[PDB]
């Protein structure tokens, strides 16, 4: 199941993933805390995201 | 926008 961004997010460290509201993301790791490793299906990039900025999609 | 959460526990 993929996720969608509810807000834009600008990276705050190099290995974060920046994204835009509406962007579809694959959650790759969600067992390390509030920050999840995600892969953008729109841009192809991968990095950490704040889990409270995204929601389950279709 | 929502408050950002603290960074995850770093692994050693």
């Amino acid at each position: 199941m993929t996720f969608v961004a509810l807000y834009d997010y600008e990276s705050r460290t190099e290995t974060d993933l920046s994204f835009k509201k509406g962007e579809r993301l694959q959650i790759v790791n969600n067992t390390e805390g509030d920050w999840w490793l995600a892969h953008s299906l729109t841009t192809g990039q991968t990095g950490y995201i704040p889990s409270n900025y995204v929601a389950p999609s279709d | 926008a929502p408050p950002l959460p603290p960074r995850n526990r770093p692994r050693l």
